């Protein structure tokens, strides 16, 4: 790991560690009391309570993952624990960041159908069909998430052992592909599919009725903001983050000036936060 | 299940009835439930053969089974069933807009049927028929007859404009909403009216049961 | 009610026959089906048992394999495939139905069977032939080797009646559990002795009594018992 | 309204008699079958049907 | 000459209450909280459940529901034996046969369909369908194979005689729509509450009221009979469940609370007649002393509203029905 730039990183060491610290204390407590509510409140789920549970189980596990990420950043990217407990956590962490997207796209979809083919889509027995589309999505994205397990790894730079994000220096090739197609497949069509979802849902909702007096109702504007605000939080979560991901892995491959190298580094890690920060801010927007 | 008996006993109900049992509520997710309401000779009656105790009437339009329920038969008290018909999707009111006597009593029955504690989020269509009749009568009579406070024109347009904001007032739930439609004998598109409102009714469940408030 | 079977007849070893049942006057698709044989020894064998809805299926223990027992709801048909036949199968078989739900009277209803030709828990009855006089009360017993009282208090013990050249009659389901049409005369009684006691006794009920279990899947009769006036 | 005030005439003759002792009766009835009633006094999980 | 009577039976009632009910009672121990648990819980009926009814075998109920289905099921083994459909889905009532052989249901199309149970073609089939009532049919009761009583909203109740299809008797004197009936321990005297707030007593063989109870201020929604026969509890829509009785002719107790404000929709009585048992609008159904007018439990398993209640025949369970599909037997 000689490698022949070396970054000037010294924002990570005190940003991330407090940003997730934080993000994983919120999201926790959130989730914990969202998963009681869920479980205690009522017993009874409709299509849409399942995906918001199973969404809500993500974010935990999410930011259960986080405090082996806060410990070791804080540390000075010092490891002391065991290989096999640092590949299990970066796994957990991937895991959970796609899950949680995936129920958002399943949640999508599901507004989408309740509002663009309304009857059709709710008049039926529809909660083994939630139910049977949750299995399918933890099986798709463990199946997915799986070769970060064999990816990531440990090594010591000279005194100092660092925990691989990434593959190990050596097998870098094959991670940007597999990363590059991860990005694709998990990434493009969850947000293109929730945008048009959304886009398409509002796009009704603004059409007014027949037999109607006044303006909009209430409840088809509030839709509306509703919508416009998910989609708006759940952009600035995630596609910064996962461009400056992909900018960053590129130009670790293909090498440039010293400059452009921290750049890169400086903005992916400084958009981490607001990715982390979206699984604590889930349950507050879908609480409003 | 522990006796032979016991496991045929058990085989049977957890086979045929439930079976059956399922496949009723599969079959009987299909349709929809409406409430027709109104006064005598109001055209309650009018539309619902034109679209063919208690009065059910059913029919299919649009891969939707309607059923509309005309309850003018029962002549007991109103607030002892009024609670059979909760999980309808709307309420079918028709209001005739020949008369005035009719008209009053028809406002006060709208008030009492919009703000029932059973059908706050239950919305309404709203149904002014015989419009013909109402602008031939309107064009040598004037509206000043029924509504004292009436200052607007005596013209059919403004007149009919003036009767369904009168409606509509009685309104005071913002989660509902009235559906009111102009209509006549030889009206014929009654059905698709009922659709449209019907699937608005829909999208508006959808929203409320999808937590996007 | 009336069920009429068919498809009886001369069959040489190593041959095959199917048998057929035909039901009308009752709701077939609601009611079991049962397949009893009985020897011209008169001796009654259970055969092959089918479930409503075509669900459980049991055969006897000498005709696995061998048989195979099918239904067909809305044609309100039951068959018996019969492949192999052997000389031990040389016998008459019964169409019975049974339905079963909490107090109902499983095998109420016998069919008219129709002969073959091809050329657990025991139940004792240790009386075989015995004297009938008209007018005088007499007593019928039964023998089983396993306790009938299952735990939910139910205890399968079955009474059957056949008249000379007639099909049995359910005279009783259960232990003190007098059936449809039977007269109340007929009693029966026990815990394992049981006892069939017919208090009154008149003509036209003389003929066989056999006795029944339902405890476990093999289903065994008893032997002959044989009233002669 | 000739039947309405037979009705209330011929309701009259009750002979009422002993509001207390009317009192009584549903006092002696539930402490007669006290111990018969088996959500009064629950019974053990063995001798349940349920 | 009416006021001049209603002021003499007015009179004759205070003659007699030398003492009130509460008084007396204070010299026994209350029977504390009653715990009583979830058992059972049926889970077959879609819409919601509106009347219920008890075996005299203790063991099989039959219930009715808004999806048109009459299922009778195994309370032991939670199996369904059972599943009847109605032609009519607006069932208000049910009941059961004391033989076990029949049942019985109506509604807002005005018959009161019978149900024979136990046939030679292996299905439940309807045997008679009884017509005459103007009104909706809210309450219906067995007196054998052959006799039944209904009530209707038509201020009237009938007596049949099924074989022959007519009403033998028409009960008349009431101004409100007759809500529920319950019958005597020797189906000798029956008692009706009506919308008009008042309680009547009927003779079956006379055919004529007996006497009238004047005590709620609200349409009564349930009456159910005194074990010993001579009492009755009603439940009506003012939060208040009061007892009469048929010899003081007047009210003897009152089973309300300040923190209850909804309406009473079924009433029942223990074997001792020492727990009344009613179901409320607060989703719940509140278990009162009878002797007292203390509550002694709450049946807080169910998510909507409680509409049919009963206990059985040896008084070793209660079931209760409510808005939200589910029924739920209590030891
Ligand atoms: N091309 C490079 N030149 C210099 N240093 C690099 C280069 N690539 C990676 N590093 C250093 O390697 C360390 C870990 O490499 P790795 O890719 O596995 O983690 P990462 O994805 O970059 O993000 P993080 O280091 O915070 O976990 C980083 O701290 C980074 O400083």
């Amino acid at each position: 790991l000689g490698y022949r730039c070396r970054f000037n990183e010294d924002f990570k060491y005190v940003l991330l560690p407090v940003s997730y610290g934080v993000v994983c204390v919120l999201g926790l407590c959130l989730n914990a009391v969202a998963l009681y509510i869920f479980l205690c409140r009522l017993k009874t789920w409709n299509a849409s309570t399942t995906y918001m549970f199973h969404l809500a189980v993500s974010d935990a596990l999410y930011a259960a993952s986080l405090p082996l990420l806060v410990y070791y950043y804080a540390r000075g990217d010092h490891w002391p624990f065991s290989t096999v407990l640092c590949k299990l956590v970066r796994f957990l962490f991937y895991t959970n960041l796609y899950c949680s997207i995936l129920f958002l796209t399943c949640i999508s979809v599901h507004r989408c159908l309740g509002v663009l083919r309304p009857l059709r889509s709710l008049r039926w027995g529809r909660a083994r069909y939630a139910r049977r589309v949750a299995g399918a999505v933890w099986v798709l994205v463990l199946a997915c998430q799986a070769p970060v397990l064999y990816f990531v790894t440990t090594s010591a730079r000279g005194g100092r052992v660092t925990c691989h994000d990434t593959s190990a220096p050596e097998l870098f090739s094959r991670f940007v592909a597999y990363s590059s197609v991860m990005l694709g497949l998990l990434f493009a069509v969850p947000f293109a599919v929730i945008l048009v979802c959304y886009v398409l849902m509002a796009r009704r909702l603004l059409k007014p009725a027949y037999g109607t007096s006044g303006g909009l109702p209430r409840a088809k504007r509030k839709s509306v903001r509703t919508i416009a605000v998910v989609l708006a939080v759940f952009a600035l979560c995630f596609l910064p983050f996962h461009v400056t991901r992909t900018l960053y892995y590129s130009f670790r491959s293909l090498d440039l000036s010293c400059h452009t190298l921290n750049a890169i580094n400086m903005a992916y890690k400084v958009t981490r936060p607001l990715a982390s920060a979206n699984s604590c801010l889930n349950p507050v927007l879908y609480f409003l | 299940t522990l006796s032979a008996e016991d496991k045929a006993a058990v085989e049977r109900s957890k086979m045929g009835i439930e079976k059956n049992l399922k496949e009723d509520g599969i079959s009987a997710a299909k349709d929809v439930k409406l409430l027709l309401l109104g006064a005598d000779n109001s055209g309650k009656s009018t539309i619902v053969k034109q679209m063919k105790g208690i009065v059910e009437t059913h029919f299919t339009f649009k891969n939707l089974h309607f059923r509309l329920f005309d309850v003018g038969g029962q002549r007991s008290e109103r607030k002892k069933w009024i609670h059979c018909f909760e999980d309808v999707t709307a309420i079918i009111f028709c209001v005739d807009l020949s008369d005035y006597n009719r008209m009053h009593e028809s406002l006060m029955d709208f008030d009492s049927i919009c703000n029932n504690k059973f059908f706050i989020d239950t919305s309404i269509i709203l149904f002014l028929n015989k419009k013909d009749l109402f602008g031939e009568k309107i064009k040598k009579s004037p509206l000043t007859i029924c509504f004292p406070e009436y200052t607007g024109p005596n013209t059919y347009e403004d007149a009919a404009a003036y009767i369904q904001a009168q409606f509509e007032s009685k309104n005071r739930s913002p989660n509902k909403e009235i559906y009111c439609h102009m209509t006549c004998a030889t009206d014929t598109n009654n059905a698709q009216v009922i659709f449209d409102a019907v699937t608005d009714i829909i999208i508006a469940n959808n929203l409320r049961g999808c937590g996007l408030y | 009610v009336q069920l009429v079977e068919s498809g009886g007849g001369l069959v040489q070893p190593g041959g095959s026959r199917k048998l057929s049942c035909s039901a009308s006057g009752f709701a077939f698709s609601s009611f079991g089906m049962h397949w009893v044989r009985q020897a011209p020894e008169k001796g009654l064998e259970w055969v092959a048992y089918i479930s409503s809805g075509s669900g459980t299926i049991y055969y006897a223990d000498t005709v696995k394999g061998r048989f195979t027992i099918s239904r067909d709801d809305p044609k309100n048909t039951l068959f018996l495939q019969m492949t192999s036949l052997r000389s031990e199968d040389t016998a008459m078989y019964y169409c019975v139905r049974s339905i079963y739900y909490y107090g109902s009277s499983p095998f109420d209803f016998w069919g008219q069977g129709t002969t073959l030709t091809v050329s657990d828990i025991v139940m004792t009855q240790a009386t075989s032939s015995v004297p009938v006089t008209p007018g005088e009360s007499v007593s019928i017993s039964c023998r089983s080797s396993k306790s009938l009282l299952h735990s939910n208090g139910n205890t399968y013990l079955y009474w059957f009646l056949q008249r000379p050249g007639q099909s049995p009659q359910l005279l009783i389901y259960r232990m003190s559990n007098l059936a449809s049409g039977v007269p109340d005369r007929f009693s029966g009684s026990g815990s394992t002795a049981f006892t069939l006691t017919i208090s009154r006794l008149e003509a036209e009920d003389v003929g066989v009594y056999y006795c029944m279990q339902h405890l476990e899947y093999p289903l065994t009769f008893g032997a002959g018992t044989k009233l002669e006036l | 309204a000739r039947k309405l005030v037979e009705q209330l005439k011929m309701e009259a003759n009750i002979d009422r008699i002993k509001v207390s002792k009317a009192a009584a009766d549903l006092m002696a009835y539930c402490e007669a079958h006290a111990k018969e009633d088996p959500l009064l006094t629950p019974v053990p999980a063995s001798e349940n049907p349920f | 000459e009416a006021e001049q009577l209603k002021n003499q039976i007015r009179d004759a009632r205070k003659a007699c209450a030398d003492a009130t009910l509460s008084q007396i009672t204070n010299n026994i121990d209350p029977v504390g909280r009653i715990q009583m648990r979830t058992r059972r819980t049926l889970r077959g009926h879609l819409a919601k459940i509106y009347a219920m009814h008890w075996g005299t075998d203790s063991r099989l109920l039959v219930s009715a529901s808004q999806d048109g289905k009459l299922i009778i099921w195994d309370s032991y083994t939670t199996n369904k034996v059972h599943a009847i459909p109605l032609r009519s889905s607006w069932v208000m009532t049910c009941a059961y046969a004391p033989s076990g052989n029949y049942v019985a249901c109506g509604g807002l199309d005005n018959i009161c369909s019978i149900y024979n149970l136990k046939t030679r073609e292996g299905n439940v089939r309807v045997s008679r369908e009884l017509a005459g009532h103007t009104g909706y049919l809210s309450c219906c009761r067995f007196l054998d194979d052959n006799q039944i009583v209904t009530s209707s909203g038509d201020t009237t109740c009938a007596l049949w005689d099924i074989e022959t299809g007519q009403q033998t008797t028409t009960f008349t004197g009431h101004t409100g729509d007759v809500m529920s009936l319950s019958l005597a321990p020797d189906t000798r005297l029956f008692v009706s509450g009506a919308c008009d707030a008042s309680a009547k007593l009927w003779d079956v063989r006379e055919g004529m009221c007996r006497q009238t109870f004047t005590g709620h201020e609200s349409d009564i929604n349930a009456i159910c009979f005194f074990p010993n026969g001579n009492a009755f509890a009603t439940g009506s829509d003012d939060a208040t469940c009061r007892l009469f009785d048929l010899r003081a002719d007047q009210e003897l107790m009152t089973y309300s609370h300040d923190n209850i404000i909804c309406g009473i929709t079924s009433v029942s009585f223990s074997k001792s007649g020492r727990l009344l048992l009613a179901g409320y609008d607060d989703f719940n159904c509140n278990v009162w002393d009878a002797l007292k007018a203390d509550r002694a439990g709450v049946l807080a398993g169910h998510d909507n509203r409680v509409s049919c209640l009963g206990v059985t025949d040896d008084g070793m369970a209660v079931a209760t029905g409510s808005w939200d599909s589910f029924l739920k037997i209590w030891n």
